[PDB]
């Protein structure tokens, strides 16, 4: 909740002017004084608090897990001895049964990791020119344009633009599509510039 | 107004300067609104077309907060003031609403969702009376059967419906006095006078003649439940409660809510963690033994067993993956037990279904007792709570008891442990 | 009425079935005919609150409780009543219920109405245009 | 028959001659590679058995695999004739061995679940081999079995890295009807656009894309159940 | 303190009694209405 | 302002008097719109915490050249 | 270093001397009509 908070006063973008507190244990240089208070709060709380938090918790998770599959090993040991006179061949399933590596589900990060993947993937797959054309006509570009384009690094950023550059390339009907978007955000953002300044977040990228 | 003030504030003002200059800029507009139709009309229509052009781009712009922020801190601030106009600035307020929540979206939900969902809330709990000895929040008292409002038609700005022409329509609450007067051929003769009223009005209306009312029926797939399991905030979450909660003021609207309340059941375990507040609202709303009755006459009982048996059966089948550590694992299962300890903990209900719920809890306790790897504190207190009730349930007289018997062979049927 | 649904009825009162202090088992009842899916007016329970008054704690036995419901049931119509409408809605001694004691029991309701609303519900129950409603016409809204 | 485990010192026997094979096969490949030729129950049961084991052990089973299946003239490079031939008998043995069943399960522990980049790697060069060194039919073969295992990448996280680089290669190396380029096309769209709405709907989607936007930061600290993938690192060995 | 300022100062709080009671009726009958609202907005569309 | 509310005025001249501050209202929102550097201002009061402007030519005398404070 | 993922090593640089020419010249006509259009976008009404 206190991330919830800070971010929405971090969203604001108030200039509340400079506060020099009387208290100055905390070493904070001029500039880093200048800093969005939020913002070091933001910081502080995220990558302070909450990241030693969860490493505790990840920790603590790895132990139990360790010692989950302890016990998991011994009743398998313990009811293999106790099933004397009964053998089942297993095969190939040793893996399945005993081993049990695997990512939870609804997990931001392995889920963008996987999102990585398949621009890879496709960036790999637009090379051929027949894969390429049935890539655009399943819909890619305005997915790409949609929700790739702007979310995660910046090095994704500017695959995910190759990408589309890519799927655009001697086609005519989809470098009109990715055009046509363009034109349309850029207009949008041009109904409203004075009205809100978040232009530059959007058209810059477009 | 006429100057062009409210539109160069909109535009220009809204989003620069100091924070203090911002709140200033928004009381401004404000008070240019404060009773002016005219005024108060523009600025609503230019909150809802930015929304909703938000809205239509939530799913490309992720940038929504800065947005919708300050124009709904705009509507916010509009409608803490209390004018003459209020009627508008509820209906932008209820339409932004309904149509952030048809969008599950954290970011859309978090800005609009969750500041229409706190205008409703300080609309629909007033702050506590000054005067007439701070008197509970409950001039016209609805009708039982019927929602005498509309509110497809009040977004369409119909004057059929409106807060005039609704509140023209109930009975003024006046006085019920007697006090000492039995009045006993009198109640008889209101009883009489007010069913062949409402017949009156009834037949009126279904000839066409008159507005038709709504009949007090719901769902049980709506945007109350849309809001109820929101992982995307606590916030939304328990501003939803308080709604609900001060929805029930009413015993007809309590009976169809908890309706509402049980069908959502199944969301709970469907979200987990998430669905404390709902959880809380639940228990608090059936606290009285009256509706813990009424709803086991419903049925529920069989469908909170159900659910639990499915969720320990869901439990038994994740075993079999891997050591995976879920730290909210059991929290659907203890709160599903804890409602059927509740509503067990009424004496006539266990009476009544001790032998309808002796097979479901020894099936249940028996499968928790088989969870060695994925035994959570939380399913240990489940099983804990399993095992009082099954405690419970075994003291009867020896015919229950012996019927009782009769399903522990059947738990059995259904390993040289367990049985 | 079939068994399936005096069966219904039974397991519901059963369920309900408390004691304690004024009249509870009144309030208990009130609650089985709304659980049984059949919900009456504030003023329908009140009156049948009062139409049950043999014992302590307005006692309530179950053959009690189906008499109780076998008088309205699902409310569909009640001529014999419908009759005592009249009687109740028609006041001055009169044989036609005029606009002015039907707005006497609007005011007794507690529900106010302009004479023109007035006006509009007197038109609509005359048929034949003479200004006054016999049971004849009552009838006629009340089942249309 | 037994399941559990292997006990320690089995492993430790175990590594001692899969070792001196493995000496064997990096100095001279060639005397593995006909040794091999001469018993290919050799090749199958080692991947069989490197099913059956730790990943420790699982480094040299795999390099026994590489240096039988790819030899070590790409084995070096990646660090004369009758030499290739072998290594394409070798191969097609293998293919004429290992069904359908047992070389999606190795492809999924050692390119998927290894948690160990550099077993991952082994076995991303083994499979490139492997599909390099076969014929046509058991090209699109092996390619449709990692399509099928496509779908499943979600579970894997970063891991699979390597994976999706051999699909890709092969989706884009071996000749292929239409039909099968629009399905590949396909699940790769769908897997896109799950994983999309995913984000896109994520419980604290907004959070992460802020702070992003803000502050550095090199995990997400505020997750539930926490990723066995993403959260779990390669912990390297250190002096 | 802050009343130099003679804008600042402007806003004056004043209310009466019998309006205390009328305000907080309408509060009420304004907390039913919406009650209602929202519950017609429930409505199946059946 | 005070005077403005405080001395019972003719509607000609307090349609004047809006006209007159809306005006003046319009004319620094047009300047604060498209000024030079009205992009670098917004961006740093988002993220920098900043007192002044510290990019601005022709500093004017009243705004870099505040009262200096007497102390002992 | 880089050359391990195969998807990465895939870009082939590929351009023959007489298709250079050609493409210099497409160059030179592009930017021309380019000149043209703006030039054209600055005639006045
Ligand atoms: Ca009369
Ligand atoms: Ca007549
Ligand atoms: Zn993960």
């Amino acid at each position: 909740p206190q991330l919830e908070n800070l971010l929405c006063k971090v969203n604001e973008a108030a200039p509340e002017k400079p506060q020099d507190d009387s208290g100055t244990a905390g070493g904070i240089s001029s500039t880093s004084a200048s800093v969005n208070r939020y913002i070091l709060q933001l910081a502080q709380e995220y990558c302070g608090d909450c990241k030693n938090s969860f490493d505790e918790l990840s920790k603590i998770i790895q132990k139990v897990f360790a010692s989950r599959k302890e016990l998991l090993e011994y009743d398998l040991q313990q009811r293999e001895a106790a099933t004397k006179s009964s053998r089942t061949s297993v095969q190939p399933t040793f893996t399945a049964s005993q081993y049990r590596h695997t990512s939870s589900t609804k997990c931001y990060g392995c889920a963008s990791a996987v999102t990585e993947h398949c621009i890879t993937l496709l960036r790999a797959l637009a090379t051929n020119p027949a894969l390429r054309h049935i890539l655009v006509s399943q819909g890619l570009i305005r997915e790409l344009f949609d929700y790739n384009l702007r979310r995660g690094a910046a090095a994704m950023r500017e695959e995910v633009r190759q990408l589309m550059c890519l799927l655009t390339r001697d086609n005519p009907e989809a470098t009109q599509q990715m055009n046509d978007l363009i034109i349309g955000k850029v207009s949008t953002a041009l109904k409203g510039h004075w009205a809100n300044p978040d232009l530059a977040s959007s058209l810059q990228y477009e | 107004v006429s100057q062009g003030l409210i539109r160069e504030l909109f535009d220009y003002n809204l989003r620069r300067g100091a924070a203090a200059m911002r709140e200033e800029v928004r009381q401004l507009m404000c008070l240019l609104t404060r009773d002016n139709p005219e005024a108060t009309q523009q600025m609503n229509d230019l909150i809802i077309g930015k929304v909703s052009t938000a809205l239509k781009g939530h799913w490309a712009n992720p940038d929504l907060a800065s947005s919708l922020q300050y124009e709904m801190l705009l509507l916010t601030d509009s409608i803490s003031k209390e004018d003459s106009c209020w009627e508008l600035r509820l209906r932008c307020a209820l339409s932004l609403f309904l149509m952030a929540v048809n969008i599950k979206t954290p970011v859309v939900v978090e800005n609009i969702t969750l500041m229409c969902l706190r205008i409703l809330q300080k609309l629909i709990k007033p702050p506590a009376p000054t005067s007439k000895k701070n008197k509970d929040v409950p001039t016209v008292k609805p009708y039982c059967n019927e929602i005498h409002a509309q509110a497809q038609l009040w977004l369409k700005r119909d004057p059929k419906a409106s807060y005039d022409a609704w509140k023209k329509c109930l009975p003024i609450r006046g006085i019920d006095g007697n006090g000492k007067a039995p009045s006993k051929s009198e109640l008889r003769h209101l009883y009489l006078t007010e069913k062949y009223v409402w017949r009156w009005k009834q037949f009126l209306s279904r000839r066409g003649k008159r507005t038709s009312p709504l009949d007090l029926k719901l769902g049980h797939n709506n945007w109350l439940r849309q809001v109820l399991f929101t992982p995307a905030t606590q916030a939304a979450r328990q501003a939803a409660c308080t709604i609900v909660e001060a929805l029930a003021t009413i015993p007809s609207r309590k009976q169809q809510v908890l309706d509402l309340l049980t069908s959502y059941l199944d969301e709970l375990s469907i979200a987990g963690e998430c669905a404390a507040e709902y959880l809380a609202l639940y228990q608090k709303l059936i606290t009285s033994a009256h509706w813990k009755v009424y709803l086991a006459a419903r049925g529920v009982l069989p469908y909170v067993g159900n659910l639990i048996t499915k969720e320990i059966a869901r439990l038994l089948a994740l075993e079999e993956a891997t050591l995976s550590t879920d730290l909210q694992q059991g929290y659907a299962l203890k709160s599903l037990t804890g409602l059927l300890s509740s509503f067990v903990e009424v004496e006539s209900i266990k009476r009544h279904f001790k032998s309808r719920l002796v097979g479901t809890v020894l099936n249940g306790y028996l499968c928790l007792r088989k969870l060695v790897v994925q035994r959570t504190k939380l399913i240990d207190e489940t099983q804990d709570m399993l095992l009082e009730m099954l405690e419970d349930m075994t003291t009867g007289t020896e015919s229950e008891t012996k019927a009782f018997m009769a399903v522990c062979i059947e738990t059995a049927k259904r390993d040289y442990r367990t049985p | 009425l079939t068994e399936e649904q005096i069966a219904e009825f039974k397991e519901a009162f059963s369920l309900f079935d408390k004691d304690g202090d004024g009249t509870i088992t009144t309030k208990e009842l009130g609650t089985v005919m709304r659980s049984l899916g059949q919900n009456p007016t504030e003023a329908e329970l009140q009156d049948m609150i009062n139409e049950v008054d043999a014992d302590g704690n307005g006692t309530i036995d179950f053959p009690e409780f189906l008499t109780m419901m076998a008088r309205k049931m699902k409310d569909t119509d009640s001529e014999e009543e419908i009759r005592e409408a009249f009687r109740v809605f028609d006041k001055d001694g009169n044989g036609y219920i005029s606009a002015a004691e039907l707005r006497h029991v609007m005011t007794n309701l507690g529900e106010k109405l302009t004479d023109e609303e007035v006006d509009e519900m007197i038109r609509e129950a005359d048929i034949d245009g003479d200004g006054q409603v016999n049971y004849e016409e009552f009838v006629q809204m009340m089942t249309a | 028959s037994s399941g559990s485990a292997l006990q320690y010192d089995t492993l430790i026997s175990l590594m001692e001659h899969l070792k001196a094979c493995a000496e064997i096969a990096a100095q001279r490949t060639i005397n593995w590679q006909k040794f091999c030729i001469k018993d290919d129950s050799v090749l199958y049961f080692l991947l069989q058995v490197s099913f059956l084991v730790d990943e420790g052990v699982s480094p040299v089973l795999l390099q026994l695999l590489s240096c039988a299946l790819c030899g070590s003239k790409v084995l070096a490079a990646l660090a004369g004739s009758q030499e290739d031939q072998l290594c394409t008998a070798l191969v097609n043995q293998l293919n004429k061995f290992a069904d359908k069943e047992t070389l999606i399960q190795f492809l999924r522990c050692f390119l998927l679940e290894s948690n160990s980049s550099s077993v991952r790697w082994q076995a991303h060069c083994l499979t490139l081999h492997i599909y390099r060194n076969s014929s046509k039919s058991q090209q699109e073969l092996l390619l449709d079995l990692m399509w099928s295992i496509w779908p499943e990448l979600p579970a894997y996280g970063r891991k699979a890295a390597q994976f999706v680089d051999l699909l890709g290669y092969f989706s884009l190396k071996t000749p292929q009807t239409e039909k099968k380029l629009k399905e590949y096309s396909q699940k790769a769209v769908e897997i896109l656009r799950t994983q999309n709405h995913i984000l896109t709907n994520h419980p604290n989607s907004n959070i992460y894309n802020t702070l992003s936007g803000l502050v550095e930061f090199d995990g997400y600290y505020l997750e539930s159940d926490p990723c066995l993938v993403c959260n779990n690192p390669e912990v390297p060995f250190c002096y | 303190q802050n009343s130099q300022f003679l804008l600042t100062r402007l806003n004056d709080p004043k209310m009466s009694e019998t309006e205390r009671q009328s305000m907080e009726s309408e509060r009420a009958d304004r907390s039913l209405f919406v009650q209602e609202l929202l519950l017609s907005t429930l409505v199946r569309e059946e």
